[PDB]
């Protein structure tokens, strides 16, 4: 226990609040030790001195600041009484505002993982019998080398599946008895496992694997071999290396452990928590198990945490522990709330609050989108590290705002990790990315709705400032969505682009607010026809061309190729006109002024021919397979003349350009004369055929990419997988987030505020027939909007086959 | 009893002769065919069916009261009613009356819309995917209806007991120093000072030097009966004594509503005595299935109940330890599917007992940490009329049993002529937190809670900014009839069983208090309750 870190702090409560296992790595070998921890509560005596003094003295006012919405009351067994000293006499248990942090948590938060019993041999022996109370023992110590050198492992990976193959596999450092034609593939992976182990034997330097890997093909038919055989094998291994092995456990569900295996392996345990083709997975996992051991050693060396930290987004837990430590160094009460996602704001967090509810269910990110044709060179600038840079540069009465001191603590900690990662620091960068992703994680042990809302507003305002900075530099904005920004550089010549772009990036980096904001230009557009993110086309770098038009999906299958071909024709005509204008020379009026004249007559003749063909074949069968309107999740328009829809889409994408409005309106009038439709007829007006359904701030669990997934507009390949990476997304996660948004919409409709329909003054009273200005009350969220949203959800569920979402929709009615 | 098939043409003369001439009932062709089928099946040669037709028409005129008897629903209903009256007299049936036909559970989404016409009337009001969305006028009138109900209660009790009148707040303007008795909704103005809201207006109140009735919880949103002197110098109402409205006995409300027929009342009264040995078991609150200790304790409890299964086994809310929400993770965390796994595990520990789960209705009540309600509230007290647990998570549980009901949080039971209301909510914590202080033990607090709830006449007498309520589904929370038995489930209040104003209020409390899996037993016939603590 002398300068020894506990490997696992497993909750050996035994009904005692403070008794728990401590497997401190003593100089000789790890030994089981028991501790004792009082349950500190941060109930500050706010304007009331209570001399009750039940068991432990209570500090007055705690000399700390609470949470707007060094151990007072250091009891030891709250079980003594749940009612405790409820008085409600000016903040004496009137509001809890304390800490729910159980054992195994306050130890890590306060005491360092490495600790030394600062007592003599007699006191040590006295504490052996009962335990080492942290009140008089276990001072925090330096962690220069927290981990060990050579630790035995008990690798027991297990990957069950419902297909019928059992993976109850066990591994030993020296036994090498992997018990589950696998030898050939095992050697095949060994062929580069020599190099893998050489990397392990030059970077890990912890364990080695025997070269005689024998595979035992045993079928675990029933529980007798599924569980009982595994238990007998693990107890044989336990009696083999007595409390001298670290269990490398991998299991999708931990109930197998807690059944009997967990207490069969009370020794240091780690929860990794991660047919012929599936065989290779086992050999890959067993032969890569020697790689992340060094990573875990590094993580425990940097972060003052034991080896008991779970690997499921371990960065979240590391951030929670470090933030708790930095908040405990300051005199700020914690909001841990380990049991529930909501913050530990005493008891006021369990009841509904309008402001808190609004800040929780509000994540819609404003988008600046300008639609048109941009003959100038526009850069596909992709921002990154916005949240991190935002919290770092945020330094440069309000009940809705987060605590400024806690935000300053977060800023200082992020600055530290940042500078570390800047110099060589592996864990530092891992943690910066992880913090960017956790802030919005309810599963975090310090998650706060106010903090997430504050970060969201700071990011919004930082993006707005970035847009203003780019505008001042002399480039208009056509898109900005917190992940990418598109700027319209005034340099007409595509050759004169690199120097201007580099100057722009350097000028942006000069500003202190965006110093940590890293920007990289992804694509150069010589020409661009921009309608939305999912409806755009143009020339990309000046030689590649892309045609991503989601409008095409809403046309009859016969006319989809026609639209696709005419888009290329229009783009080529625009390019030719721009080239002619540039040659002649070398918005009110740009290079494009007669691009319609190139294809106006062929388009009119083609439309006449298509109209005659339709009139011939619209009613005759065997052609209805072509004149059919596709059904898509965003479909909300009834189409009577699919050719009219095609010409409407073409005329709209041509009308996107501001300079050539008149010459395209004339063309549209001539086209509509074919259908005998008036130019300004309601049916001839173009309405977007697709609705929108965005799941804001969806998080990719692998690359930590925060994007707004749109289901009614994006292609199917662009919603089930990430953007920057290409890993797939869980169907259950998508359905869960869709249901969460549906319930948020329902709740926001139910908790909306009424307002007068004439003077728009918000309703303040509870019983009132109408506004005093003789105006009927009306809601800020009309019922029809929610009905449309529900119809969109039903359409998305029926199309994509979302079973749980359909169950939700049915359960509504 | 001889079966025979008789065609409608030959029965038509006599049929009309009685149905139309004697009483004035029009018989359609399909209804005539159905009546011919019935007569042929339950009598042969179709000669002595005159009394049968007379009984049919007299029951139809006594209950249904319309024309066109041949609707396949009126005829079937009257035939069935004839069947039960013959059964209680002890043909088509001569068996004993079954309570299943008189036992039903009413969800919050299937009650009768009862809006009170402000002068004197309790009217009845009774369409697509978004057919459940309340209208704006529902939100407008949500508090007006509650005020009208409380005002009727006061106009029936206070004046006949105490005889100051109730002056609407709009009548206080010109009066300078007179004394008034106001019934208003206590709330906080946007300016930050307490006030009373009335359909006629609102007035700020000076709460200093007020003597309140100590036997009540006073919270914003509860309707109070203040008394004081109005002052026009600053437009304030200097309250002197403020108290909650007096409650009413249930029987008093029944004659005002006038809702029962005589035969149904007689049958219900008869089965009340006949069905003496029926036991209702109310389990504890916070059945955290995720916890292994609670899972083991539930096994012992279910084993004990298996020896003598009760009539109803009511399961309380918050079936999982942690609130369910959209979780971003690649593991089996999957807060949706983990709920499914927990219910599947419950199915394993519940299908093992063949004697149980049979002839036992199993009603489940959701809590603060259940699916479809914890998605947005994250385990807080969100929308009150909670929808039942989604059927997508109850495949194995419903497959194992044969009579399982998934009902709303403020559900209603119609076991007999008495009504039983189950409500899972931490009322004590909110009441203590939001009780306002006057500048001027445990059993006493429980009595205060029960008195406040019953005197208010509302399940949650709280503002819309503290407990959001579906605007149309507000009658499901109003205690207008004051049901005889109420399961006021709670987790922050000590277990108790109290009676007040003819209403029995029982709170099973938390499932695990210190080390025991407490649960409650209710006997409707004797109106007696008993707790059954079982050690872990
Ligand atoms: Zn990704
Ligand atoms: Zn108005």
């Amino acid at each position: 226990y002398a300068n020894s870190t506990w490997e696992v702090l497993q909750y050996k409560d035994s009904g005692e609040p403070g008794v728990l296992e401590v497997f401190v790595t003593i100089n000789g070998k790890v030994q089981n030790i028991t501790f004792h921890i009082p349950k500190t509560i941060y109930m500050k005596f706010k304007s009331q001195t209570m001399p009750l003094q039940k068991i432990k003295n209570c500090l007055i006012e705690k000399s700390s600041a609470s949470l707007p919405n060094t151990l007072p009351e250091s009891v030891f067994l709250e079980e003594k009484e749940n009612c405790t000293s409820i008085f409600n006499d000016e903040n004496v248990l009137g509001v809890f505002e304390g800490t729910i942090t159980p054992h195994q948590r306050a130890i890590m938060d306060l005491g360092a993982s490495v600790t030394f019993r600062s007592k003599a041999m007699g006191a040590l022996g006295k504490g052996i019998q009962q335990g080492f109370e942290m009140k008089d023992l276990s001072m925090a110590e330096n962690e220069r080398y927290l981990s060990g050198f050579s630790m035995d492992i008990g690798y027991l990976l297990h990957f069950p599946t419902s297909i019928g193959y059992e993976f109850f596999s066990l591994f030993k450092s020296w036994g090498d008895t992997i018990t589950i034609n696998a030898s050939s593939l095992g050697q095949i992976y060994k062929q580069m496992f020599e190099k893998k182990k050489g990397k392990i034997e030059t970077y890990s330097y912890l364990v080695d694997i025997k070269e005689d890997i024998n595979f035992e093909f045993v079928y675990f038919t029933d529980i007798s071999k599924l569980y009982r055989r595994l238990s007998q094998e693990t107890t044989k291994l336990k009696e083999e290396r007595g409390l001298q092995f670290l269990l490398l456990l991998q299991s999708p569900f931990i109930t197998k452990l807690l059944g009997t295996i967990r207490l069969l392996n009370q020794m240091p345990i780690v929860k990794l928590s991660l047919q012929p083709t599936l065989l290779k997975k086992l050999v890959n996992h067993v032969l890569s198990s020697g790689s992340w051991i060094s990573h875990l050693i590094k993580l425990s060396q940097y972060s003052n945490i034991p080896i008991c930290n779970l690997r499921l987004d371990s960065m979240d837990y590391i951030i929670d522990v470090l933030y708790a430590r930095k908040l405990k160094k300051e005199n700020i009460v914690l909001w841990w709330n380990e049991k529930a996602p909501l913050p530990d704001h005493g008891g006021i967090q369990n009841d509904f609050d309008l402001n808190t509810s609004w800040i929780m269910n509000d994540s819609e990110f404003p988008k600046i989108n300008n639609s048109g044709v941009y003959d100038n060179v526009v850069l596909d600038v992709g921002v990154d590290n916005l949240t991190v840079n935002t919290i770092l540069t945020s330094a440069l009465f309000v009940h809705d705002a987060f605590s400024n001191d806690a935000l300053n603590v977060l800023r200082g900690m992020l600055k530290e990790w940042w500078d570390e990662a800047l110099k060589e620091n592996s864990t530092a960068d891992l943690l910066v990315n992880s913090l960017a992703s956790w802030v919005q994680n309810p599963n975090a042990k310090l998650f706060d709705g106010l903090l997430r809302y504050h970060v969201h507003n700071l990011t919004k305002k930082a993006l707005l400032q970035l847009v203003n900075e780019f505008s001042a530099l002399g480039s208009t904005i056509v898109y900005a969505d917190r992940n990418q920004i598109l700027i319209k550089t005034n340099k007409y010549s595509p050759e004169n682009c690199y120097a201007y772009s580099q100057y722009m990036m350097k000028a942006v980096r000069t500003n202190p607010m965006f110093s940590y904001l890293d920007l990289n230009i992804k694509r150069y557009w010589d020409l661009l026809i921009w309608m939305d993110k999912f409806n755009f086309s143009g020339l990309a770098c000046d030689y590649t061309a892309v045609s991503q038009w989601q409008l095409k999906k809403f046309l009859s299958p016969i006319y989809q190729p026609e639209f696709e071909d005419w888009m290329m024709i229009i783009l080529d005509s625009m390019l030719k006109t721009k080239q002619s204008y540039l040659k002649l020379n070398s918005s009110v009026e740009n290079s494009l002024n007669g691009f319609s004249h190139l294809f106006s007559k062929p388009l009119m003749k083609r439309v006449k021919k298509l109209f005659k063909n339709q009139q011939e074949f619209i009613l005759d069968p065997q052609y209805e397979a072509d004149y059919v309107i596709p059904v898509l999740p965003g479909s909300h328009l009834n189409v009577k003349n699919p050719l009219l829809e095609l010409v409407k889409s073409l005329c709209h994408v041509m009308l996107l350009s501001k300079s050539t409005i008149l010459e395209i309106r004339t063309l549209r009038k001539e086209l509509l004369k074919i259908f005998e439709l008036r130019e300004f007829a309601k049916v001839a007006e173009f309405k977007d055929p697709s609705l929108s359904l965005v799941v804001p701030d969806f998080l990719c669990e692998y690359c930590f990419f925060i994007s707004d997934i749109d289901f009614c507009k994006a292609a199917p390949e662009s919603i089930f997988s990430c953007v920057r990476c290409h890993k797939a997304f869980n169907q259950v996660l998508l359905q869960e987030h869709l249901i969460q948004k549906l319930r948020s919409d329902i709740e926001s409709y139910l908790i909306q505020d009424l307002r007068c329909s004439r003077c728009h003054k918000v309703k303040r009273d509870y019983m009132s027939a109408h506004c005093p200005c003789a105006g009927a009350w009306e809601g800020t969220l009309p019922r029809e909007s929610i009905v449309q949203k529900l119809n969109v959800f039903k359409q998305v569920a029926k199309y994509y086959g979302f079973d749980i979402l359909l169950s939700c929709i049915a359960d509504l009615t | 009893v001889l079966p025979v098939k008789i065609q409608p043409p030959l029965l038509r003369p006599l049929a009309y002769r009685v149905l139309s001439r004697k009483y004035g009932l029009s018989i359609k062709s399909d209804g005539l065919s159905a009546l011919a089928e019935f007569v042929g099946t339950n009598i042969g040669a179709n000669w002595r069916q005159g009394p049968a037709t007379i009984k049919f028409l007299e029951q139809f005129a006594a209950v249904w009261k319309q024309q066109e008897r041949g609707l396949f629903i009126d005829q079937s209903g009257v035939k069935e009613v004839i069947q039960e009256m013959k059964e209680r007299e002890k043909p088509e049936s001569s068996k004993a009356l079954d309570w299943r036909d008189y036992f039903k559970v009413i969800n919050a989404s299937q009650q009768q819309r009862f809006s009170y016409n402000p002068h004197k009337m309790q009217f009845i009001f009774v369409g697509g995917i978004a057919g459940f969305l309340p209208d704006i006028e529902d939100k407008v009138q949500m508090f007006l209806t509650r005020y009208y109900l409380t005002n009727d209660r006061v106009m029936r009790n206070e004046n006949f007991q105490n005889s100051m009148s109730i002056t609407p707040i709009k009548n206080l303007l010109g009066r300078d120093a007179q004394n008034f008795l106001l019934l208003g909704l206590l709330n906080k103005n946007f300016k930050g000072n307490w006030s009373l809201e009335d359909p006629s207006g609102s007035v700020e109140i000076d709460i200093s030097q007020t003597i309140p009735t100590q036997g009540h919880y006073y919270v914003p949103g509860c309707m109070v009966l203040v008394e004081g002197i109005y002052y026009s110098v600053g437009n304030k109402f200097h309250v002197t004594s403020m108290t909650l409205p007096p409650g009413e006995r249930r029987e008093i409300t029944l004659e005002t509503i006038g809702n029962l027929d005589k035969d149904l009342k007689i049958r219900l009264h008869l089965l009340e005595k006949e069905l003496t040995d029926h036991k209702f078991v109310i389990l504890g609150a916070n059945l955290f299935l995720d916890d292994l200790k609670i899972m083991t304790a539930l096994s012992k409890i279910l084993q004990k109940l298996n020896d003598d299964p009760p009539t109803l086994l009511i399961w309380q809310g918050s079936f999982t330890s942690v609130p369910v929400f959209a979780s971003m993770s690649s593991r089996n965390i999957s807060s949706s599917t983990q709920f499914k796994n927990n219910f599947d595990a419950l199915a394993t520990l519940l299908s093992r007992f063949d004697n149980l789960t049979e002839n036992t209705t199993m009603i489940f009540i959701p809590g603060p940490n259940d699916l479809w309600g914890s998605m947005v509230s994250l385990g807080a007290s969100g929308t009150l009329p909670q929808d039942p647990i989604p059927s997508a998570f109850t495949k194995k549980i419903n497959k194992v049993c044969k009579n399982v009901v998934w009902s709303s949080n403020p559900t209603r039971i119609a076991y007999l002529s008495q009504e039983i209301v189950i409500f899972r909510d931490d009322l004590s914590g909110r009441f203590k937190r939001h009780r306002l202080e006057f500048p001027f033990q445990k059993v006493q607090e429980t009595r205060k809670l029960v008195k406040t709830i019953l005197d208010q006449g509302h399940l949650s007498p709280f503002l819309d900014s503290l407990r959001p309520i579906s605007w149309d589904l507000d009658h499901t929370l109003t205690l207008c009839p004051i049901p005889s038995t109420m399961v006021l489930c709670d987790t922050t209040s000590a277990q108790f069983d109290l009676t007040y104003n003819g209403c029995k209020v029982i709170n099973p409390g938390s499932f695990i208090h210190n080390r025991r899996a407490r649960y409650m037993e209710y006997v409707p016939s004797s109106k007696k309750t008993i707790q059954e603590e079982i050690y872990i």
